[PDB]
């Protein structure tokens, strides 16, 4: 399970920094709807990526 | 980040994996050879996927969007040869095969048709693609599930791990088909090509990591 | 462990409603800043909660 | 929504808990009274708490951000009575107990004083915090593991459960002082309180469910 949650823990942080890059690059532009674009974006995303870590950690460590 | 960073990404985490498998593989019988043979197609076909849109190749101009050719055919191509793994360990006959990958078919035909519809009725092929995921979801946890309970205590519990898996994971794609590019593009084309990338990494080499630490516990006991 | 999960799945997409909800408020401002502030918020956030997600489900569904 | 309204939230979670608790309670005999007590307690000080929260009560300014002084109160209060719940099921004595209590009393003390101190200087103390909860931390995997390894069956199971729960969860808290507005204040005032209702409620509500699931069943069998 360990390196399961390493790897869980590990990719959360570098989906949250492309997400933040996003936010960041649409930041730099000045358009505040741009930057509403990319969060959506992200807050979905991180989302999802829950759904996919919960649903790995419930198939390797259920049964 | 970029696509192209993104999708070299998922072309070396396929690579390795199908490096892990090939070599895992060097050790096994009659009985054995079939499941590490399929699982390196797997993740060597998506291999080859990924470096076609890395390279810039297969990226389809749709409307207002960007569709991935190779995404698609990829899927054609691997999932059911995930399905037939899955149906090994469950103990299909070639009616059973037929009819899952059938279904199986039908979901990523729909899906990559749908993809590249500009108009509102690539929500019907959508549609069409989701009923006969349903249908394959009742077949892996029915039929199969069934069959599967028949085999050995080590089979069977594979069996329903990957199915779990498999299951689970396969149904969060369609949600990023509707949110991304090919649905309502809430995701970015970035946050959809990442998502896509880690799924494909479970569903293939996760998939193939969990059933290599499966046959080892087996073979040494 | 089902009521466990749809408890992990709905209180995410509730975090997320959250997240969004001041996403668009920074939004309605035309402050470009002001978005990447409550998107960068919304990201850690986020990964935080998959944390605790994984955390609760982890200790529940492991023995 | 705003911050009153993720009070209101959590005071009705902690509530719900503290009635599920007392009920369940009601069924209990000399040997399982005091656990069930200590729940209430537990998730009763957290709903009055946070309905002091929602009143617009203790929300000190300190520099340019906001410390809910009822939060770190609560902590106080409630953590060692959790501490009290485990080193029970461990069967620690009473020197035993006092360790524990007195690491776990350092940590709440040690970030309550942190977040009310405007300079840089609130980091050292966040840092006496953190050692104090590596010890603690180190109590619960170690010498408190060892004790409950010596108790029945059921009881070291839950033991480890509720152990595995509040060393993995308990964990976040810092990271959540540190990116909050006690800290950087990369986390909104709105997102730093809705993590928190949600950490609290796992960590007190959700850890006296799992305690009432094991206790009824080891009491049916
Ligand atoms: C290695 C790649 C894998 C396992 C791909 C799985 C993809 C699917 C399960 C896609 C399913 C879809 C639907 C159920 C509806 C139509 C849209 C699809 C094709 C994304
Ligand atoms: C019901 C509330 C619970 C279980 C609160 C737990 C809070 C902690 C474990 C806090 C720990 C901290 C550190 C380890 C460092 C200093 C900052 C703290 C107090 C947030
Ligand atoms: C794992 C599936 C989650 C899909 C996104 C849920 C939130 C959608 C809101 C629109
Ligand atoms: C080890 C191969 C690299 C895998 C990177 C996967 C990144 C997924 C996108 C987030
Ligand atoms: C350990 C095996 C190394 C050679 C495998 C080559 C697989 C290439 C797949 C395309
Ligand atoms: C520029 C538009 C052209 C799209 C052509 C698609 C190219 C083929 C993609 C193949 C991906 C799957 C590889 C499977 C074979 C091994
Ligand atoms: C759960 C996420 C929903 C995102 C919005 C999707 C909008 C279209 C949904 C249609 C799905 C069924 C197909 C209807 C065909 C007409
Ligand atoms: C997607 C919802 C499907 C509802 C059917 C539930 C079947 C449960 C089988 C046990
Ligand atoms: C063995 C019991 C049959 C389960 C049917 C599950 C239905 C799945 C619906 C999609
Ligand atoms: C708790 C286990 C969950 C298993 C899911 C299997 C069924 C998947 C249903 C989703 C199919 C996508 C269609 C979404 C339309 C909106
Ligand atoms: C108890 C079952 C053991 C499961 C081990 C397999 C875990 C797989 C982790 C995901 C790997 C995804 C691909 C990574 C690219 C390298
Ligand atoms: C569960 C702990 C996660 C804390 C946030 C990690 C990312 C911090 C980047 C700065
Ligand atoms: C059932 C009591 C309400 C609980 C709501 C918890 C919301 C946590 C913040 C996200
Ligand atoms: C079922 C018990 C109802 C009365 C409990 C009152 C608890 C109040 C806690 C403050
Ligand atoms: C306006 C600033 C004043 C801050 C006063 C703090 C009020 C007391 C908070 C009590 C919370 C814990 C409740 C425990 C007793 C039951
Ligand atoms: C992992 C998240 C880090 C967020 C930034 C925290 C910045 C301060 C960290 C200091 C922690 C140790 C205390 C040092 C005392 C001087
Ligand atoms: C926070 C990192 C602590 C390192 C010590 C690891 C102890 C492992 C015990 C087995
Ligand atoms: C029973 C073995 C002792 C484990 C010590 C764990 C150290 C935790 C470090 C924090
Ligand atoms: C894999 C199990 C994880 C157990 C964690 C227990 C140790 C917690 C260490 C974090 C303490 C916070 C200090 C962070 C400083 C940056
Ligand atoms: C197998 C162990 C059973 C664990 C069941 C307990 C799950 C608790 C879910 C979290 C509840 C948090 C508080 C909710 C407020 C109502
Ligand atoms: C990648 C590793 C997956 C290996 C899974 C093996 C599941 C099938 O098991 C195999 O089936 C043979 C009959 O066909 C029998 O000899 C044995 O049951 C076994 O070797
Ligand atoms: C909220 C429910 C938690 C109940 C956990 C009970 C754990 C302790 O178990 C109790 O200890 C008694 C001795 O003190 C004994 O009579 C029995 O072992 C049991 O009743």
């Amino acid at each position: 399970m360990g390196a399961v949650f390493i790897f869980v823990g590990a990719l959360t942080v570098l989906f949250g920094a492309i997400a933040y890059g996003e936010v960041t690059a649409a930041a730099a532009t000045g358009d505040a709807a741009a930057v509403q674009e990319a969060a959506v974006s992200a807050i979905l995303g991180l989302i999802i990526l829950l759904g996919i870590n919960l649903g790995l950690v419930a198939a390797t460590l259920g049964g | 980040v970029g696509l192209t960073t993104l999708f070299w990404l998922g072309a070396i985490g396929m690579l390795v994996g199908t490096l892990a498998f090939a070599w895992a593989g060097r050790d096994a019988g009659s009985g054995e050879r079939r499941y590490y043979v399929t699982l390196v197609g797997i993740s060597g076909i998506a291999a080859v996927a990924y470096v076609v849109m890395a390279l810039g190749v297969g990226w389809v101009p749709v409307a207002e969007r960007t569709v991935f050719a190779p995404r698609y055919i990829d899927w054609i191509l691997t999932t059911p040869l995930i399905v037939y793994f899955l149906g090994l360990l469950a103990g299909l006959d070639s009616r059973e095969f037929g009819i899952v990958i059938t279904l199986n078919t039908v979901v990523m035909l729909a899906g990559f048709a749908g993809a590249m519809v500009p108009g509102i009725e690539r929500y019907a092929l959508f549609g069409m693609g989701a009923v006969a995921f349903l249908g394959l979801v009742y077949y892996l946890v029915g039929p199969m599930t069934e069959s599967a309970s028949q085999r050995s205590s080590g089979i069977k519990s594979l069996y329903v791990r990957l199915r779990n898996l498999t299951v689970i994971l396969w149904a969060i794609y369609p949600f990023i088909w509707l949110l991304g590019p090919p649905g309502v593009a809430l995701l970015t084309p970035t946050v959809d090509v990442a998502l896509i990338v880690y799924l494909d990494l479970v569903t293939k080499v996760g998939f193939g990591f969990i059933a290599l630490d499966a046959a080892a516990t087996l073979r040494a006991e």
